[PDB]
């Protein structure tokens, strides 16, 4: 387990406080279309197993699915979203507290390194 | 003609003998030559001047696009990706125009070639060895860099030319 046990974290919490400072993910998102075509999909299998007209049918059902699926869809990228930001974040600072074992490279252009070339005959 | 540059592709001037006929038979290769210039060359003639009258209303120009230099996989840093892809993609240009001074080589071997006939291994010696200096140039530059060249590897093969070289002036010198 990486991040759990991670300090200050809240047990039980889909999204803590800390989260709202993040850009919210815009509704026209292609991952929330995304899940707004899983949800169609599955109407149109509701349809297809009970025998119904599959795209004519019970459009309040596949309403239904289509939104249900799109609600969960946002705030499950918000915590998608805020766990790879926490990432980063500590990352990052690990990095900045730890210079020795991240210590920055002298850059030496491809004129003074020296590589084998090996032709191909 | 004022399409090429005579610079370029050179042509010796042309020395064409004036007739001197010794029998009183008519020429029928004199004859066949006036009635293709007066049946096809005339006509011709007539078509393109329409045709050149026609684009001289139109006359419209396009230009030749120049790269400015940039610098090369020798001054790029190391994985520095933006410099390494400036660098890269001079040295493609640089390949592509190293490859069209080859073809104008050879070309000019080919036409001398014909040009002299039956005196071409004297009168062609000249080309010949701007040809074997310009391959023997392309060949070292760009001879076995495989199917995935690139200009680190044509640098790496420099490197390793240079080595070799300066090793055989320090045994030599010893
Ligand atoms: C039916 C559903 C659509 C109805 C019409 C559209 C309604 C919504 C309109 C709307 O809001 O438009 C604005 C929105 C524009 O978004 P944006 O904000 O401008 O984009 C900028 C983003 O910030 C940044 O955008 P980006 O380019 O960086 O995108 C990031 C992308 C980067 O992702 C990748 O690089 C990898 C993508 C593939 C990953 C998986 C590959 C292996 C699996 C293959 C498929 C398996 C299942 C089958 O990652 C994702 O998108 C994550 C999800 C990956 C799939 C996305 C699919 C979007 C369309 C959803 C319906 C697909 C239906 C397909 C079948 C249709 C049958 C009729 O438009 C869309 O999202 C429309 C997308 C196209 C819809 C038509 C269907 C095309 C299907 C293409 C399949 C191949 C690709
Ligand atoms: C549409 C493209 C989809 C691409 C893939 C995406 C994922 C799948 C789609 C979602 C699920 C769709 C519904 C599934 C069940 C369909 C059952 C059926 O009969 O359907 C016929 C149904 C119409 O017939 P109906 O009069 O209602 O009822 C006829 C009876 O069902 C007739 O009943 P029956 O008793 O005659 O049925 C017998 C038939 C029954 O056979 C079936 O029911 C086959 C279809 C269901 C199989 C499973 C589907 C996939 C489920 C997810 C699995 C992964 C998918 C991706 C896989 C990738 C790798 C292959 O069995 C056989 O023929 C057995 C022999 C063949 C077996 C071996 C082949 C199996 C292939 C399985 C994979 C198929 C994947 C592609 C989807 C094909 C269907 C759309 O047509 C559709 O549902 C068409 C699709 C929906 C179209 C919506 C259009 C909306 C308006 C336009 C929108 C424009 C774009 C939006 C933007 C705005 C632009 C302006
Ligand atoms: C003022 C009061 C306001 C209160 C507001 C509510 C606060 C949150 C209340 C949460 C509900 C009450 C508790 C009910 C159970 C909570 C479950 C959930 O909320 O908890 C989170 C759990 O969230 C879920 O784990 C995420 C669900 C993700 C669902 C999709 C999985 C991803 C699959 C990948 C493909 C996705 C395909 C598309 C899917 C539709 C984090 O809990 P955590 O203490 O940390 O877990 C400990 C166990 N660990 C450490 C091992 C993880
Ligand atoms: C009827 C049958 C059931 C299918 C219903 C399909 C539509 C469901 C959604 C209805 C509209 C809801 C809405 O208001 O969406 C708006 C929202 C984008 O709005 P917003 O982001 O605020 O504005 C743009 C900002 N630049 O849009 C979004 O957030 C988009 C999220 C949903 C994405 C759905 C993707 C397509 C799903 C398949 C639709 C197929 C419809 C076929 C109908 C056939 C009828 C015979």
């Amino acid at each position: 387990t990486m991040m759990s046990g991670r300090p200050g974290r809240v047990p039980l919490q889909f999204l803590p406080n800390e989260a709202r400072s993040l850009p919210p993910p815009k509704l026209t998102d292609p991952r929330l279309v995304y899940m707004g075509f899983l949800g169609y999909c599955s109407g149109l299998i509701d349809n297809a197993i009970r025998r119904r007209p599959v795209v004519s049918a019970g459009l309040h059902r596949q309403l239904l699915y289509v939104t249900s699926f799109v609600f969960f869809g946002y705030y499950l990228l918000k915590r998608q979203d805020y766990m790879y930001a926490l990432r980063d974040h500590d990352m990052f600072a690990y990095v900045k507290s730890h210079p020795e074992d991240f210590p920055e490279k002298d850059k030496k252009t491809y004129g003074e390194i020296l590589e084998e070339f090996h032709p191909v005959r | 003609p004022d399409s090429w540059d005579k610079d370029v592709y050179p042509e010796p001037p042309r020395r064409t003998p004036a007739p001197a006929p010794q029998t009183s038979l008519p020429n029928p290769v004199t004859y066949l030559t006036k009635i293709f210039d007066l049946l096809v060359d005339r006509p011709v003639t007539l078509a393109r001047e329409f045709i050149e009258q026609q684009h001289a209303k139109n006359r419209y120009y396009y230009y030749h696009r120049e790269f400015r230099r940039v610098p090369d996989i020798t001054e790029c840093e190391e994985k520095d990706i933006l410099c390494m892809f400036e660098a890269e993609m001079q040295w493609r240009r640089d390949y592509k125009v190293d490859q069209e001074i080859v073809n104008i080589i050879q070309e000019r071997l080919k036409a001398c070639q014909q040009r002299e006939g039956e005196s071409y291994r004297q009168n062609c010696a000249k080309e010949l060895e701007q040809f074997t200096q310009v391959s023997k140039a392309f060949q070292d530059r760009y001879s076995d860099l495989g199917a995935h060249y690139s200009a680190r590897k044509c640098l790496a093969k420099q490197k390793q030319r240079m080595l070799a070289e300066r090793k055989a002036a320090k045994e030599a010198a010893a």
